[PDB]
RNA sequence: AGGGUGAAAAGAACCCCCAUCGGGGAGUGAAAUAGAACAUGAAACCGUAAGCUCUCAAGCAGUGGGAGGGGGACCAGACCC
RNA sequence: GGCCAGUGAGACGAUGGGGGAUAAGCUUCAUCGUCGAGAGGGAAACAGCCCGGAUCACCAGCUAAGGCCCCUAAAUGACCG
RNA sequence: CGGUAGGGGAGCGUUCCGUGUUAGGGAGAAACGCGUGCGUGAGCCGCGUUGGACGAAGCGGAAGCGAGAAUGUCGGCUUGA
RNA sequence: UCGGAGAGAGGCUCGGUGAAAUAGACAUGUCUGUGAAGAUGCGGACUACCUGCACCUGGACAGAAAGACCCUAUGAAGCUU
RNA sequence: GCUGGGUAGCCAAGUGCGGAGCGGAUAACUGCUGAAAGCAUCUAAGUAGUAAGCCCACCCCAAGAUGAGUGCUCUCCUAU
RNA sequence: GAAGGUCACGGCGAGACGAGCCGUUAUAGGUGUCAAGUGGAAGUGCAGUGAUGUAUGCAGCUGAGGCAUCCUAACAGACCCACAGACUUGAAC
């Protein structure tokens, strides 16, 4: 919950092979940005029950928004945007609304960033692919191949246990990949270069916020 | 494999009425198209 | 629609009024017989009419639970929620008052119960029984301790749920129900306050 | 699981899919308007448009390229002669999908495809 | 295995929907709430209409108590849902 | 003594024993209780334990066995340990 | 005046026969479906609708005489859908 | 090892036609206790809006065939000396 | 038809990332002060160390949490 | 016809169906082009009796990817919904 800095919204833009003057070949994700990461609302212990900052992203023609959202953004005096996401912090002040978040100035390279985002959707999938089950024999006359085998025990339990692993919808869900190196911040292009992989195909939103180690948070 | 008893009544009504509601939805959609048939469409 | 609605409502009012004038309905206080003299209230055991027991008219109570006995308090609370308090009692309906408890986290218990007593909830899974002590739970969520003690004494069933809601437990001393003017609760027991 | 895979199957194998698209393309070119299903129509826009595009650069090579397709010589000779006059202006998108009433004996959705 | 329109075929001219089937008016008849799938027409089963009534419930489904609501062109502390 | 039946698989508990391993909701006899064929109340539920033998009605009363913090009738009764 | 096997006593209905080609009945019988009558019960008794011609008592008689169970049996109609 | 990808026929959705074995009644939770000794139905708790569709088979001592093993019947039948 | 290549997608044998706390209460154990029992004694008052075990913390879900929470913002004209 | 919601219309890195999300004058397709794949087309010239080679030519054919451009289809339109919010107490201009 309580995040170790203010995060920043972002967009995935494929993978690059990034070299260095050693000759270490490094795999990297190009992360682009679209109008803003503008602060919208500030929540407090005073009125709202907790400390937090809401941050929009991605500009629109202001017909595609609804009256209520138009009001909520026009109260802050802000460009039309989707994707208001919160960041619950302990720190509260110096986040007054209509203030742009300089991704360039707020990270500073070699940081190890924690990126969330919704993953690739693999539909309704079987026990094997979903829960890393094994399959039965192929020959020696086995009419079982890919299946769950037995489910439960016998008359004693007399029913199927709750959260028994079964075929279901794998993918299309949020997963924080945490601790990831920032390789380069292109001043020119406004494009962050992060080591490794990141959830979803090119297009997805990403909640880009700093390392959340247990010497940083709340004992 | 096989059913233990019969559903008998009331439950079968509940089951059938949703199926008839599928029909209802189709009726709404077909009603909507009749107005589209009247005027324009180029 | 409008015409027929207004006209229908004008008939609904009149027919409502025609019956309201057919036999009338007291409150309590009263005297045995009156100028009703309809069906026999006197040789047929009393049973409450909804006109009597409405939820606004219900009494209130406050218990300060500091340095008390958990079980002994809870029994009286249960009684005053049921309505065995009142002469006009009925098992089928709730005609009992509400209760508000404050300083639930300072409630006391005898013996070595602060460590040894376990509160168990079982998630409903092949593993998950989760068992924590009296004091360990009190540090986290003290409300339950009173609440759980009370619900165990109320009659489990459709009524048991409804008249459970009437309990209002709280962590601290102050409570937000000043509007209702909840009076102090009477307490049958000698052992009820702790020795100190 | 069909992620970023774009191909109109038409319920068939590759035997018969190309056989369908070919024949439909021929008949459409011949008559100029045809009635078929929505899927059989909507899939057909890659091949009609490809062949009209092929009829822009009327050369020995491109006529054989097209003539492997149509399986009817005398339609493909109608193109090359016809096309560059009556499509010289138009830059892609030579095909319109009008859409009309389900087929009786299977509630199959239905459409018209014809040259624009 | 598979009988019972009517006393009498008087078995429905004509009109409407309409390619047929069948249907509604007309006409016949004591009756067509006797129309050829026709006489009396029980139950299961399938609906349509009205009165009340279920979405924090746990139930061999009733039973004793009975909140609130509804009546029957017949003014009941009575009676019914 | 006449006419005319069912029964002839029993079960548990107390005691006296046998068999068993003084194991068995084991088995076999002897004396008695209950079930069987017996509702009701006590025993959470619980044929066989305790109380008590259901002709039927009463929105009367007294009690047996057993109980009197709340779920759930009756003392959050008393005095001494 | 609890009651299984089981025995004994007292009854109700069903169709048909004597009485009787009775009265009662096309100003509505048998049936069929409803009753804020009756009885300890099996059952009885009045009702106006549907129905369209049969046929109560009482005193007697005789049986193809009473159904929920037979993996009964014939017919109908469900469920799974 | 240790799976992965793809093509067809199904599966899924829409329109048309349309079965089955099964079925005391089903308003058909989990835990532990109880009981003809292995309970959706009995006791105490816990959990739980109402209702589809897709998938899965642990239970309903699921369905199927009055056990074909075992033993009984002063049953049947083959075969042997 | 049979081979030889293969972009996207999907895949791993390929690439990244993960398991971290001087946070809490404990279990065996080790103690401090300290009587009953002038002494002793980890305990009867009190208190300190002290485990992959237990609870917070990490990560995903989550107010159908009928106990249905909280915040910001929009809308309440008529046959329409 | 409020706010909004649901349909329809073009789709999707979302999806069994519903759901989700984007689009409805840069959403899909087409066209143009460019990464990329494959490997040097057809036609013609020349060489060889001929199988064949060879030049024109990193060609030709693809292009599920990116980017550009309204050429085509996003036309036509439908359905649902509003009393400023029962009832009681107590602080407050």
């Amino acid at each position: 919950s309580v995040d170790a800095g203010i995060g920043v919204m972002g967009t995935k833009l494929g993978m690059m092979s990034f070299f260095e003057e050693d000759g270490t070949v490094v795999p990297v994700t190009v992360i682009g940005f679209k109008e803003g990461n503008i602060v919208t609302q500030v929540k407090t212990e005073s009125t709202d029950g907790y400390n937090a900052v809401q941050v929009g992203y991605e500009r629109l023609r202001d017909r595609k928004l609804t009256m209520p959202e138009r009001g909520h953004l026009n109260k802050a005096g802000v460009i039309p945007m989707r994707h208001l996401q919160e960041f619950r912090l302990v720190s509260v002040d110096d986040f007054t609304p209509s203030q742009k978040l300089l991704f360039e100035e707020l990270f500073k390279e070699g940081d190890m960033v924690d990126i969330s985002g919704t993953t690739i959707g693999k539909g309704f999938q079987g026990g094997i692919k979903r829960h890393n089950f094994k399959r039965g024999l192929m020959t020696h006359g086995s009419k079982s191949h890919r299946a769950l085998g037995s489910i439960g025990a016998g008359t004693t339990p007399g029913h199927v246990y709750k959260g028994k692993k079964m075929p279901g919808r794998m993918g299309g869900t949020k997963t924080k990949i945490r601790k990831l190196k920032i390789m380069k911040i292109d001043t020119d292009l406004r494009v962050v270069m992060i080591k490794g992989a990141v959830p979803g195909k090119p297009g997805n939103l990403l909640r880009l916020a700093p390392a959340k180690i247990v010497g940083k948070n709340i004992p | 494999a096989v059913p233990k008893k019969r559903t008998s009544i009331y439950k079968k009504r509940i089951r059938k009425n949703i199926w008839k509601k599928k029909g209802y939805w189709a009726a709404l959609k077909a009603f909507s198209l009749a107005k589209s048939l009247s005027t324009g469409n180029s | 629609t409008k015409c027929t609605e207004e006209w229908r409502q004008l008939k609904e009012a009149v027919k409502k009024e025609f019956a309201i004038p057919h036999v009338p309905l007291d409150q309590r206080w009263m005297f045995t017989l009156e100028e009703a003299t309809g069906p026999d209230i006197w040789n047929t055991t009393w049973y409450p009419k909804s006109a009597d027991h409405v939820p606004t008219d219900k009494k209130w109570y406050v218990v300060d639970a500091t340095d008390l006995i958990l079980g002994r308090m809870a029994s009286t609370i249960a009684i005053h929620i049921r309505g065995k308090n009142l002469a006009s009692y009925t098992p089928s309906v709730d005609m009992g008052a509400f209760v508000i408890v404050v300083n639930a986290d300072k409630v006391a218990v005898s013996g070595k119960k602060r460590t040894q007593k376990l509160y168990r909830r079982h998630s409903g899974r092949p593993g998950g029984l989760k068992e924590e002590t009296f004091d360990q739970l009190q540090k986290r969520i003290p409300e339950r301790i009173i609440e759980h003690a009370v619900r165990g004494m109320l009659p489990k069933g459709r009524l048991g749920r409804y008249l459970f809601n009437h309990l209002k437990v709280y962590k601290g001393a102050e409570h937000p129900h000043q509007a209702q003017q909840p009076i102090d609760l009477p307490l049958r027991d000698k052992r009820i306050r702790v020795e100190k | 699981m069909k992620h970023g895979r774009k191909i109109h199957r038409l319920s068939r194998p590759a035997d018969q899919r190309r056989a369908l698209l070919r024949g439909l393309t021929t008949q459409l070119l011949k008559h100029g308007r045809i009635k078929t299903t929505r899927a059989k129509a909507s899939a057909m826009r890659k091949y009609v448009d490809k062949m009209i595009t092929l009829a822009k650069e009327g050369s020995l090579h491109k006529r054989r390229q097209a003539l492997g397709f149509i399986y009817e010589k005398q339609i493909v000779h109608a193109l090359f002669a016809e096309v560059p006059e009556r499509y010289g202006d138009r830059n892609g998108g030579y095909t319109r999908i009008i859409r009309t009433l389900p087929r009786r004996g299977d509630n199959a959705p239905m459409a018209y495809i014809e040259l624009v």
